[PDB]
RNA sequence: AGGACCGAACCGACUAAUGUUGAAAAAUUAGCGGAUGACUUGUGGCUGGGGGUGAAAGGCCAAUCAAACCGGGAGAUAGCU
RNA sequence: ACACAGGUGGUCAGGUAGAGAAUACCAAGGCGCUUGAGAGAACUCGGGUGAAGGAACUAGGCAAAAUGGUGCCGUAACUUC
RNA sequence: AAUUCCUUGUCGGGUAAGUUCCGACCUGCACGAAUGGCGUAAUGAUGGCCAGGCUGUCUCCACCCGAGACUCAGUGAAAU
RNA sequence: CGAUGUCGGCUCAUCACAUCCUGGGGCUGAAGUAGGUCCCAAGGGUAUGGCUGUUCGCCAUUUAAAGUGGUACGCGAGCUGGGUUUAGAACGUCGUGAGACAGUUCGGUCCCUAUCUGCCGUGGGCGCUGGAGAACUGAGGGGGGCUGCUCCUAGUACGAGAGGACCGGAGUGGACGCAUCACUGGUGUUCGGGUUGUCAUGCCAAUGGCACUGCCCGGUAGCUAAAUGCGGAAGAGAUAAGUGCUGAAAGCAUCUAAGCACGAAACUUGCCCCGAGAUGAGUUCUCCCUGACCCUUUAAGGGUCCUGAAGGAACGUUGAAGACGACGACGUUGAUAGGCCGGGUGUGUAAGCGCAGCGAUGCGUUGAGCUAACCGGUACUAAUGAACCGUGAGGCUUAACCU
């Protein structure tokens, strides 16, 4: 189980290359609020498709 | 503990 | 779905008699001994019925001369000729596997007279 | 000859008049329509390409819409191709029913089987489980020895190990056909064919005589 | 599903009462035997006036199982207690004069036709 | 291998899962809107909505089955007095799922689940 | 009445599994033996290094025992690495 | 060595079934064991059930399954009675 | 034979088949009388064998329930 | 020797031929059947138990056969630890004695989270020279190849009878692989019921918690084998040994020197699966973009504004797909999931009420009531309008071509 001899910065960097976090594409602009939110999530203040559902 | 050891 | 049940609605036979589990029944099966065929009797007690439409089966249990036999029957099969109830039993459990266990006076059960 | 694609819809059983209860499988063989005929001119070999079913107009793309509107055929889900064995031909768009399979007696099925997922070796390669007691320690269903020693010094290529089992295309050959219904667009074959209900069974006449 | 080391009860009046299957015959690595199958047996208990004694080794034929035969309609005939009928080890004809309890229909071919000619029910 | 198996396990044993869905259904029928995790909300649909289907017809034995399912008296009182006739005309779909960000602590997919009268 | 019987507390440690950079430098889980005695335990004493103690294994003597630990001769000596 | 599944002597000891300070569920009283959320592959750990056969496994019935209480009937060789 | 090499001695029982078990015979390499001999009811988490019951130990594995494994968020080792 | 862990068993094996069976042939002191001996042949197959720590062996019973060998006397970072070979103890024996014994007997810790190669799967990047979506060709690789019994031929050829075929045709078995739940079944701690204890909802009735799902009884859908379907080929080529035809060399003779034809489960195809990262990067079809400027190192250029098409991606409902990515369906011109309704299925006559009985309990309402994963429908809830990536006709030379 024990490693044999230590790998380099390259073989560490190649393995760490695949951990690139990608972002969201773009936030949705709300109709009535104008505020940003994720797609199919409510906003930070509560509007969602023009419907104040939590007030 | 003999089993490994070569006697 | 619907096409399978259409074919199996076509293949089903029409007058099957409904019986509860526990009724002593007289089942007649076609038996083919090569060139000749015959109608052969099997009297026993139904202990398990399974309704699936065309895949309906029911297992009749008969003690013959010394030994218990337990034979299943496909209901809408063309081999099983007719189903004749001899008496209407009065058990309440749906499946009757303790009749496969018990013998004699314990294996006897009530009549319905409902 | 030319196979037919259809939908595997469940299993049932038919009863012969003599007594044999034959367990059959119902393929809804919808009538296929050729959409492209290959020939020796451009391709060197001859083959036809069929399609069937129905598809939403929002669901098709403009490439396949142009390919289907090339020769008179409506959109159908999926595409398949058959090899047109040397002495048979069609006009593009000439529909095929299940009468050519009413002529035949022995048939074979190809289709994508069910997917068992990541399976261990006992499920996959029919291995033998080790002894479940007499001191056995954390090694009930594992394969054990996968090589010899220093003299190979490597695992041979093609070792039977655990991994993906299922979701592959597999075939059953020389199934017996019992009944070829015309007006319901159905075929009934004897016994088990691959895939779960809703599969795309591509059916050919059987090669093994 | 009779395999080796299975205890069987006798069905005929050969003189045995309780035997043990020791090998299913016909093919290598054969696991188990069905109702139309010949198996080798040894005898564990016997009536003292029997035609065979305790500790013989000879062939036998299965006649009954709790697993049961499967008729081509989908029927299955599941008895209670497995049963065998002893056979004259080289000649394969039965020993006893009569046979107790019913048998199966699929058995019916010439040597087992001599078996079913004694049998009370089918 | 769960081919056509339904029901979510939620990393809990079955008796805890049953009592948890009972407590969640109690809080949902009482307060009419809650905030919970997303698969908890989906299986809360699968538990809650037969209770409001049960609550359409007022009888004795149906209220005893409500008391068998949810085990509270104020809950069945509020249910068979209010949410019976308030959901009379419709058919199906009494619960509504909105997803609302993530949980700040352990990064859980959060969701407001509510009854549609409010 | 019993170095009697079955069996909790209590004292142990026969079997298997999990543990093996553990939860733990000796355990846990499911079973197991004794359980009114040649028992077990709380508190306070005493015996000490070629010595103590030992229903006796060369076992224990502060996780160290065919001769404890600590300092000192001592920077022993090493034809050996 | 740790906010360590270990170790630590005394006093009180309720309800129901129980012979009982065992056990099952509870009262007074105290906690939910200082990482959570999904998913429901292999594989391992702890468990449950299983057709027909029943030690064929194997070093060996190891581990599992089974037997289990109260009263009455009955109880062999052998014996130091 | 806790002793026996040759040796799985030969004969008998048990098993379908018994290098182990039991009863014998003496040709005791190399038993033997308080470094005890030969017996022995009871007892043993003791050693060998046999039978009944019971079973996933097995023929031959199959499904299920939980805990890890896998993915995400936080903290974040070690042998080498 | 600053460590290459021993015998045996389990799991998994792979190669060689000096071949055990199956296949082809020669000779036979081969009448037939069955054999003996030798040549070719490695595609496939190759016991179950008793004793023993045993490999080995003996036995019992099968089989077509119970192959021989290599691979650290294959395989312990895969399992066991019975044997040998630690510390306890003992018998025989040797020794004055501590102790000793290829003599025995009883008991006696098997550590590890995989860095790299390897192998099994499954993806991200770029490539493939404008971009995109499909469907294929096939280099190459892999899988599979075992066989018995019976019957016909026929009781024929053969032989004094006794016995009894080659070649060919047919069905049925075993062992193995693949597929699927239609049957028979297992499981089915998400469905129904029975039940002991105990607590709780104020109480009776009715339920629920907890006791391994408390213990049990059935059981849907899935998954599954012991269940059910299937598969080993036929054909073809070049052959190994072998048998040949003609034919000289060598007037003859001769399978060979020139030539021609047969001939095996081996090899190549035929069947199945992967398969254009086959950088040799293949083909066919369809679709989508036909704006301007500047600049100098005038270049296969760098940049600015306008335009972003085909399609992909992201997100959501998700799936008999699935570790995760992937793949598949669907996104209101909508049955993708949940719910509702009808049905199916399973359990077995709910509760309440009445009646009989002193009471447990029973009977009518009642085949009632409740029903998971099933089926067919149903927009009732949840799948939002857009934003993101991808643009602007796609180099040079030679050759034909149409103008
Ligand atoms: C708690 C964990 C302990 O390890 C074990 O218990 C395992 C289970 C031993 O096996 C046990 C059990 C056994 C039978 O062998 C496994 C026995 O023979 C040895 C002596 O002890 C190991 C591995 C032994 O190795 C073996 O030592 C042999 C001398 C050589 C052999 N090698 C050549 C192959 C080697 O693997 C040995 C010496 O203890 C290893 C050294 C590193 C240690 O002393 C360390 C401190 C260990 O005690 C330990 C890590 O704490």
């Amino acid at each position: 189980a024990v490693q044999q001899n230590k790998p380099t910065r390259s073989k560490r960097g190649m393995r760490r290359s695949h951990d690139a976090l990608t972002a969201v594409t773009s936030l949705s602009v709300d109709k009535t609020s104008g505020e940003k939110h994720l797609r199919h999530h409510i906003t930070a203040d509560g509007y969602y498709r023009g419907r104040k559902v939590i007030a | 503990m003999t089993h490994s050891m070569r006697l | 779905s619907n096409i399978i049940k259409q074919l199996e609605q076509e293949q089903m036979k029409q007058d099957v008699p409904s019986f509860r589990p526990g009724d002593t029944v007289e089942v007649k099966v076609w038996v083919v001994e090569g060139s000749k065929k015959r109608l052969q009797a099997f009297e026993g007690v139904v202990i398990a019925i399974r309704n699936r439409g065309l895949h309906s089966a029911f297992t009749v249990r008969k003690i013959s001369n010394g030994e218990g036999v337990e034979r299943v029957f496909q209901t809408h099969s063309p081999v099983v000729d007719s189903i004749s109830v001899k008496r209407r039993g009065a058990v309440r459990k749906a499946k009757l596997y303790y009749l496969r266990e018990r013998t004699g006076k314990a294996a006897r059960i009530k009549e319905r007279l409902n | 000859m030319i196979g037919l694609v259809g939908k595997k819809v469940g299993m049932t059983r038919i009863f012969t008049e003599d007594g044999v209860s034959i367990p059959v499988t119902v393929i809804e063989v919808e009538a296929n329509r050729v959409t492209q005929v290959k020939d020796l001119a451009n391709d060197g070999y001859r083959a036809i390409q069929v399609t069937t079913g129905a598809k939403k107009a929002n669901r098709v793309t403009k490439p396949e819409a142009g390919h289907f509107a090339k020769a008179g055929v409506e959109a159908g889900r999926g595409l398949w191709e058959f090899r047109l064995a040397e002495g048979e031909e069609f006009t593009v768009g000439q529909s095929i029913s299940v009468e050519l399979f009413a002529d035949v007696k022995k048939v074979d099925v190809t289709g994508t089987s069910k997917g068992k997922g990541f399976a261990g070796t006992v499920k996959r390669w029919n291995f033998r489980t080790q002894d479940a007691t007499h001191g056995n320690s954390l090694s009930h269903r594992v394969p054990g020895s996968i090589g010899q020693n220093q003299t190979p010094g490597k695992v041979f290529k093609g070792k039977k190990m655990a991994g993906q089992m299922g979701n592959e295309r597999v075939t059953v050959q020389s199934l017996d056909v019992v009944r070829v219904d015309a007006e319901r667009n159905l075929l009934l074959v004897k016994g088990a064919v691959p895939g779960a209900t809703g599969s795309d069974l591509i059916v050919k006449p059987a090669v093994k005589a | 599903m009779i395999q080796e080391q299975t205890m069987l009860n006798v069905a005929d009046n050969s003189g045995a009462r309780r035997v043990m299957c020791i090998k299913v015959l016909g093919g290598s690595h054969r696991r188990y035997a069905g109702v139309g199958d010949i198996i080798k047996i040894t005898i564990k208990e016997a009536i003292p006036r029997g035609k065979v004694k305790k500790g013989d080794v000879l062939k036998a034929v299965v006649v009954r199982t709790k697993k049961g035969v499967r008729r081509p309609d989908g029927s299955v005939i599941r008895f209670d207690g497995n049963a065998c009928v002893l056979l004259n080890n080289n000649s394969e004809q039965p020993i006893g004069t009569r046979i107790f309890g019913p048998v199966t229909r699929e058995l019916r071919s010439e040597k087992f036709m001599k078996i079913i000619s004694l049998a009370p029910e089918v | 291998m769960r081919h056509r198996k339904s029901g979510r396990q939620l990393n809990r044993n079955s008796s805890h899962r049953q009592a948890m869905f009972r407590n969640m259904a109690g809080s949902l029928v009482r307060h009419e809107i809650i905030k919970t995790t997303l698969p908890k909300a989906k299986e809360l649909r699968r538990v809650v909505e037969p209770l409001i289907t049960l609550a359409k017809t007022d009888s004795v034995a149906n209220r005893r089955l409500a008391f068998a399912r949810t085990r509270d008296n104020e809950i069945v009182a509020k249910l068979f007095n209010e949410l019976g006739p308030r959901f009379a005309s419709r058919a199906g779909g009494y619960t509504r799922i909105l997803k609302c960000g993530f949980r700040a602590g352990d990064n859980a997919p959060m969701a407001y689940i509510e009854l549609v009268d409010r």
